[PDB]
């Protein structure tokens, strides 16, 4: 007699890396953001799926299968709606996971941070595609301004991007390429996920005291077992009573439209985490300028496991950079407000403070308030 | 004397198939309760208002 | 130990019961839409049906021909005898009204249609094995399992003929 | 001029959290829209088979497609004919192309009325708002001939002259067809029309409301219970 | 399971030369061709009969099937 | 083949057959309870009402 | 300094996996079609790729797309054609990998070969499905045609047959549903061919010989890579002169016309790749019969390996069991023929023949060859 | 609706609007479309050459 739950192989994969596999007892709610991110992307697979399978790509047929889905369709309201605020969760996720990795120096994972990066890139642009996808007025405007954005590139960026259009204009081709596109990319991300995983597995994951946690580790099971479920339960609870009690708070009134390629609504607000990048995009008054600022905005958490100039890892006990980093997290909220506010005074002035202070938080003024902290404790 | 979770213990949660035959008794039973009394206050609480309420007015 | 498992059962009977309903709610948003069930019903298929001709439309979604049943081909369907066949089907039984029969062409080997005016009896000919059916829908050679199904149809004044 | 006027919180019988559509005022605001609105604003989501079950009854919903008439094809010679319309026909269009209806209303687009509540801001607001705030228009303002002024609607001009009025149809149920109570109804029906899942949504919602105010606190009573062993772990530090 | 240990092998001497020192086709056809043949030779009998009543049992069915498709003349009176 | 023709195994199978019988049982109120079957669930005296 | 190679956890795992793998030094050409297969695999991912960035997936126009990418869209007949006759030499590939596992007594790897059985089974449902995708007569007429045969079940057979094509019959729903199945499937199989593979690196791999391999093995790389390149180039030969020279004799005519329900096709036949159990649920003349008659008959290779009653693993040594096996390779193309022939003298008694001998040789006739071999080669 | 000169991007102009025409001003039989005909017919342009010529 031996244990299958070592002996088998798939059995001892799952064991060596879901049972019996070693954890920090300490960490709290913000390490089930992982599984929260991981469970979203199985419910928006399904969702998607039973979505495509009740979809057709065709600009003349688009709107009115989304209205078929959500008319005729048994449940189909619940499943599209499940999609859209299922995608606000998702990021709503993916931005904890973010910040947890920020403020407890989890970016020290090279690998596992590039990674994750890698992954907010793919989730960003399938996020995009499938805003797109129910071809409402906004959803094409979105479109022709992100890849105008795209086009602004010198000397490839007019036939890149007549390139992406599949022709001149966002058109049939570019919305057929682009379902493919959409329905595809998640299998690239839980691949990636799958290689995320791994990396992080490769070294063990980060307690908030920042410490080694070797001297106290519990099982993942049942303890991170019963804690991943209740999280899953109060994301699902978050999530449900938006998609049944609000299921337009979150989402756009114009994208409810046939979309016109002459007529063009006042204001071009896409989804939050979008409202952000518009506005550090608006920022700077230059089109190959915005595109380096956007580009260099996303880049920036791959950038920061080289700013780190503490010999503390966690935030846990260092009261400065804990200023910082909440100022850098109100300034996100304000940028995001920004792009959600139409472009006039004093909308602009606080955008360019805004990106200004964003920018000199993470590049200069959290190494310096690492370097103050350590003299302070006489560490420099 | 017993109390009521010992008497639940001693009978159906000590072996787990009886446990597993008791959680979807009551799956069903829990089911069809919470449908009711969901459904009773969705229209106590929306009484004269639904399709279920001014039908009789149209299908006689 | 009983308090505890009583937490853990009532835990595990709600999330069963949700389980249930997000399993179901899935499985009846894979089934037919209210669209497909609201063009399940027939309207009038009017007199536009000729002489011994036969006429395909859609009913219950699968090909139906309604067809214009000659007075010979029903003393020839009378003729032919109901214990004849490999099961028991009469003409008078098949067809309430012998003017015009209106059938559904689903075969009983593959689900194949078959050809209109054409095989060996006079009636229908499944093509995808070659089977021949005779005007009252009973299968002569072939290799189909059964006879042909009859719609439920109810008759209105002569112009009116609602079928599923 | 560039600002708008915010359309107020009307206190409507839907409003509430887990409080749904009222089906009478559904009913009423639908004759409302078949006998003021279907002659010029189109209606390409809403069919008689989402009316049953609804606000009319199915006899009631079928006869009342028979009432209009429906082109259908192709014919045995290979034409179009004019039918009687069934429960699975949907509304009928007033114009066949948009040209035509911009020739009809002289420049102006009138738009398909089964999203104008979910992509209107404000809603059933909005569209009580604009149907009750027609008024003349203020001293130093001129509009041309076929604009009529309203302050809801974005730009102060609109295409539309007030469509209803006091008495402009009369209710099956003998209810005062004031021009409030018009403007209520059809507001309601454009809401219904918008999202014709509000009731299940909401019975659907309290539903989830009452499993999962049971389930939490049994499921993070699970969560103690195997976390408690953790939790009352004492530690002790022993050295030579 | 890796190179480090899959069996135990003793007293045994292997000699190979470099692929820049010894020809790629050291006659491919003089020794390859009776090399082919003898693999032939050797599982002829036991491959070729079966495909040889499938040719035999699919002109016999073509023939059967043109024949039921012919016509007989069964109708002399 | 004869690995499991025994008095042992005999004996270990009749003492799992009550184990065995009564997963059966759970198995199958589970899978009426998902699919919920008129053939058995109008027989019940609660269940059946709901049907109507 | 490292040894990046096996210290690089991705890279340790691409080494241990595919350029340190101990190979068998002795594996013929036959052990190729692994590869061909995943390479096969990878090609239907971005050919069809490119052709759902180009189709639609509706019934009004799924044909008129099929025609757009043909003509007008760039050298998009090129890649439908690709795509058509690298499924067709998917199935070739499949048939010879499991050629090679009857023979060579491959079987014995149970959980490999049943994760085999089921990659086989979704293999077959996708191209089945993308059979359906075109929208041609004989696509539709067949999935109609397999559906009804699904719809021979007792009691579940015509609620489940309504539920699958989402109405009355196969119809837009039914389409696009199954565009949504056919896109997202193939990504199942290549997880379960992770899974495959990691079952063969437990289990090591095979010889001819059917020997333990572990007194002279090899590295992967370089041999069997280039090895397997040649096998790719070989089978790119194929391919291509079928794409370029020969596109539509594996194809179907028939599929080239728009669908008619009220049309029936004169003669209609499944792809050649479904011919023997085609021929032989024809040939049982019972619908649960012959629906039973197919599942089983595939299933048979997930009996295999307890059919297994001979002392000597592969087939290199067993005569009578080789002359039984290639006149089973000989039924199975007899039974290929059958079901292309259409139901006429003496094709349901040669079918009928066929069957009955094919099943007698895989279930009766090899176990009894297996044991006469061992009595011969006297083992007891 | 108006009537104007054909361009490039037009395609061939169909002979009648719908089959049902097609099926009733040519006695029954509805012509096929000849864009994948000889891809359709077995033989090909050897069908359609003896068929027009026999
Ligand atoms: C106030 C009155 C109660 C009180 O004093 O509570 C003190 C108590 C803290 O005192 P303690 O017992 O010393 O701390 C140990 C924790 O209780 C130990 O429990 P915990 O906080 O570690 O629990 C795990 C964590 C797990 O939470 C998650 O995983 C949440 C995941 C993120 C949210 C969902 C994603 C979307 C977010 C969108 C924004 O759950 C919570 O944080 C709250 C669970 C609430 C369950 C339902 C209660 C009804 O706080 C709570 O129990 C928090 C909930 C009640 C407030
Ligand atoms: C998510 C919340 C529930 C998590 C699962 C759970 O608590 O399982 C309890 C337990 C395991 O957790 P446990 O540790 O509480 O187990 C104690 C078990 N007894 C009481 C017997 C000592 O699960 C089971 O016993 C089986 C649950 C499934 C039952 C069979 C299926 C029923 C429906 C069929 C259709
Ligand atoms: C498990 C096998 C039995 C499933 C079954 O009969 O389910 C009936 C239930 C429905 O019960 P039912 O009593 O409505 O039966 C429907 C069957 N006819 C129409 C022939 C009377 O079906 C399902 O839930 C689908 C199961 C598919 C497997
Ligand atoms: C919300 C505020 C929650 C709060 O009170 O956070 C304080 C908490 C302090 O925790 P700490 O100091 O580490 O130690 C526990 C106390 N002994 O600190 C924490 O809980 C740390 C929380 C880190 C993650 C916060 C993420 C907020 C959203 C950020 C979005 C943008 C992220 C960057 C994107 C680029
Ligand atoms: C100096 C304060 C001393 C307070 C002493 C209180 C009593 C102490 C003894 C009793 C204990 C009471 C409880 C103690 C709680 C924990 C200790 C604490 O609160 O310490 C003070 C705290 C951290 O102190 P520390 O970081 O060392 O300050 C250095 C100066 N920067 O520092 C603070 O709380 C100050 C934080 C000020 C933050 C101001 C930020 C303004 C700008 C925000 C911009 C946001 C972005 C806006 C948009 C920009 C772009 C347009
Ligand atoms: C998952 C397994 C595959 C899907 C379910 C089986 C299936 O295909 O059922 C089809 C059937 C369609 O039924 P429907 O069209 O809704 O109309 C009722 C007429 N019988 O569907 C039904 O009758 C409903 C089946 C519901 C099954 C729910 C299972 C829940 C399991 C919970 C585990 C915890
Ligand atoms: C095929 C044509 C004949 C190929 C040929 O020459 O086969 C002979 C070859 C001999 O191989 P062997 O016995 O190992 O000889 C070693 C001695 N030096 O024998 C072999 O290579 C035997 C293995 C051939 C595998 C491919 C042929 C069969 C393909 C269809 C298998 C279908 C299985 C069932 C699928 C549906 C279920
Ligand atoms: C023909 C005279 C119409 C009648 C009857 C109704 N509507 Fe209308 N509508 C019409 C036109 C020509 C326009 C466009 C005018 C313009 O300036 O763009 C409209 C527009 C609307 C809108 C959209 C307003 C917006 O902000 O987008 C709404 C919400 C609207 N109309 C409401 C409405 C209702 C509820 C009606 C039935 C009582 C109705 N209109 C009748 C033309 C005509
Ligand atoms: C689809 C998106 C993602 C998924 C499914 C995912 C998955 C996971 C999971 C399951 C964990 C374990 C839970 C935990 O440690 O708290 C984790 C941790 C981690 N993730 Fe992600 N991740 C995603 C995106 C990201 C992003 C965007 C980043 C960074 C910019 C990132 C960086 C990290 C890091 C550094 C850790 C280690 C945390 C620790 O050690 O405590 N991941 N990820
Ligand atoms: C394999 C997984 C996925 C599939 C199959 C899929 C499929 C689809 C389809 C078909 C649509 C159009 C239907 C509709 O809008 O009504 C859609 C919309 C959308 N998708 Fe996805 N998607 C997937 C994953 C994701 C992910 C991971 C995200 C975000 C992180 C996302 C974001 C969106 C958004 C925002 C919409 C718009 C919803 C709306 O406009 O209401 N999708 N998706
Ligand atoms: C459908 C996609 C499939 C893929 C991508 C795949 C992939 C592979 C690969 C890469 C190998 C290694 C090549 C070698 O060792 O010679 C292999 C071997 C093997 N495959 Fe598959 N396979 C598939 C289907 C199947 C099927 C249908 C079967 C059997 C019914 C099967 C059973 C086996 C077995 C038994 C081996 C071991 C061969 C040996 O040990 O010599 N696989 N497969
Ligand atoms: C993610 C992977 C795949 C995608 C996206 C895909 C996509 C498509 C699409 C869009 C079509 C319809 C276009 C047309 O036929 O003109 C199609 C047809 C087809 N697919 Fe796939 N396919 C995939 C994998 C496969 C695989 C793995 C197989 C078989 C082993 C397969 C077999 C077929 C066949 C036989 C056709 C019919 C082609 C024709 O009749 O012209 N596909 N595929
Ligand atoms: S399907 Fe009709 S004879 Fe076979």
């Amino acid at each position: 007699m031996t244990n299958m739950r070592k002996t088998h192989p798939l059995f001892k994969i799952i064991n060596h890396s879901f049972i019996d596999l070693p954890a920090p007892s300490n960490i709290s709610s913000w390490w089930n953001f992982g599984s929260l991110l991981g469970v979203c992307l199985m419910v928006q697979i399904i969702t998607g799926l039973f979505l495509a399978m009740h979809y057709t790509s065709d600009t003349m047929t688009a709107f009115s299968s989304v209205t078929h889905i959500c008319r005729d369709v048994n449940y189909g309201w619940l499943i599209r709606y499940m999609h859209a605020n299922g995608a606000s969760m998702f990021f709503i996720c993916l931005f904890l996971h973010v910040g947890r990795g920020l403020y407890y120096g989890s970016y020290t994972f090279m690998e596992t941070w590039n990674i994750g990066v890698l992954l907010l890139f793919a989730v960003m642009a399938t996020a995009f595609m499938g805003y797109v996808l129910p071809w409402g007025q906004m959803s094409f405007w979105g479109a022709t301004v992100i890849t105008n954005l795209l086009s602004a590139i010198p000397y490839i960026g007019t036939t890149l991007v007549e390139w992406i259009w599949g022709g001149f204009s966002v058109d049939k081709a570019t919305l057929t390429r682009f379902f493919a596109f959409h329905f595809i990319l998640p299998f690239i991300i839980a691949a990636l996920a799958i290689v995320h995983l791994l990396f992080l597995h490769e070294t063990g994951s980060n307690n908030p005291t920042g410490l080694n946690s070797d001297a106290d580790k519990i099982p993942f099971h049942p303890y991170y077992t019963i804690k991943d479920i209740l999280g899953i339960l109060i994301m699902f609870l978050i999530l449900m009573t938006l998609v049944l009690f609000f299921p337009d708070m979150l989402g756009d009134p114009d994208n409810y439209m046939p979309a016109n390629p002459l007529n063009t609504p006042p204001h071009i607000k896409p989804e939050w985490y979008f409202l952000f990048a518009y506005a550090i995009l608006r920022s700077i008054p230059n089109k190959l300028g915005g595109v380096l600022a956007l580009i260099l905005s996303i880049l920036i958490l791959a950038l920061m496991p080289f700013l780190h100039t503490s010999k503390q890892r966690s935030l846990m006990f260092r009261p400065i950079t804990q200023i910082l980093y909440w100022i850098l997290v109100a300034n996100l909220l304000i940028l995001t407000w920004i792009g959600g506010q139409p472009v006039e005074h004093p909308f602009i002035i606080i955008g360019q403070l805004a990106s200004i202070s964003y920018f000199s938080i993470i590049l200069i003024l959290m190494p310096i308030s690492g370097i103050i902290e350590d003299k302070m404790l006489k560490l420099y | 004397s017993p109390t009521i979770p010992s008497r639940l213990y001693s009978l159906l949660f000590r072996r787990t198939s009886t446990f597993a035959l008791t959680i979807a008794v009551g799956a069903l039973f829990f089911e069809r309760a919470f449908d009711q009394g969901a459904d009773a206050i969705y229209e106590h609480i929306n009484e004269g208002k639904l399709w279920k309420h001014i039908k009789h007015k149209y299908e006689n | 130990k009983g308090f505890s498992y009583l937490v853990t059962a009532t835990t595990t009977v709600g999330v069963a019961y949700a389980a249930k309903n997000v399993v179901s709610q899935f499985v009846s948003s894979m089934s037919a839409s209210a669209d497909v069930l609201a063009m399940s019903k027939i309207e009038i298929k009017l007199s536009d049906i000729p002489e011994g001709k036969n006429m395909a439309f859609k009913w219950r979604g699968k090909p139906l021909f309604v067809r214009h049943r000659t007075k010979k081909e029903i003393d020839q369907e009378a003729a032919v005898e109901v214990s004849q066949l490999r099961d028991p089907q009469h003409d008078l039984d098949r067809v309430k009204k012998p003017e015009w029969v209106i059938l559904i062409g689903v075969c009983t080997h593959l689900g194949c249609v078959p050809i209109a005016n054409a095989g060996d009896f006079g009636g229908y000919y499944c093509p995808c094995h070659g089977s021949h059916y005779d005007a009252s829908g009973r299968i002569r050679k072939g290799p189909a399992p059964l006879n042909l199904e009859v719609p439920a149809y109810e008759f209105t004044s002569d112009d009116v003929v609602v079928v599923g | 001029s560039d600002l708008e006027l915010h359309p107020p919180s009307y206190p409507w019988s839907h409003r509430g959290l887990l409080s749904s559509l009222d089906h009478t005022s559904i009913r009423r605001g639908f004759q409302v829209y078949k006998q003021v609105c279907s002659s010029c604003h189109s209606m390409d989501y809403v069919a008689y088979r989402h009316l049953v079950g609804v606000c009319y009854t199915e006899e009631e919903a079928k006869a009342l497609a028979e009432e209009v008439e429906v082109q259908d094809g192709p014919n045995d010679d290979g034409e179009m004919f004019m039918r009687p319309g069934k429960l699975s026909d949907y509304f009928p269009k007033p114009y066949p192309n948009p040209e035509a209806a911009r020739a009809a209303n002289n420049g102006a687009l009138p738009p398909d009325l089964s999203y104008i509540v979910r992509a209107r801001h404000g809603g059933e607001d909005y569209v009580f708002s604009l149907l009750t705030g027609y008024c003349e228009p203020p001293t130093g303002v001129s509009l041309r001939e076929g604009l009529y002024f309203n302050p809801y609607f974005p730009g102060q001009a609109i295409g539309m002259a007030p469509p209803i009025y006091t008495e402009v149809l009369e209710y099956d149920d003998g209810t005062p067809a004031t021009m409030s109570q018009v403007a209520k109804d059809v507001a309601t029906f454009l809401r219904w029309a918008s999202e014709p899942e509000h009731d299940h949504r909401k019975r659907m919602g309290l539903k989830m409301l009452l499993m999962m105010g049971l389930l939490l606190p049994l499921t993070y009573a699970m969560k103690r219970h195997k976390w408690s062993v953790l939790k009352s772990r004492k530690l002790a530090y022993r050295p030579p | 399971r890796e190179f480090g240990n899959l069996a135990r092998i003793r007293h045994v001497i292997s000699y190979s030369l470099s692929p820049f020192e010894q020809r790629a086709f050291p006659s491919y056809f003089s020794k390859g061709i009776p090399n082919v043949l003898r693999r032939t030779r050797e599982r002829i009998l036991r491959v070729a009969p079966p495909f040889v009543v499938v040719y035999l049992i699919y002109t016999w069915g073509n023939q059967e099937f043109e024949q039921s498709k012919r016509k007989n003349p069964a109708m002399y009176e | 083949l004869s690995r499991f023709l025994g008095p042992r195994y005999r004996e270990l199978a009749r003492n799992w057959i009550p184990t065995a019988g009564m997963w059966g049982t759970v198995g199958a109120v589970g899978l009426v309870w998902a699919t919920d079957w008129r053939l058995i669930l109008d027989w019940v005296p609660y269940i059946n009402g709901k049907f109507k």
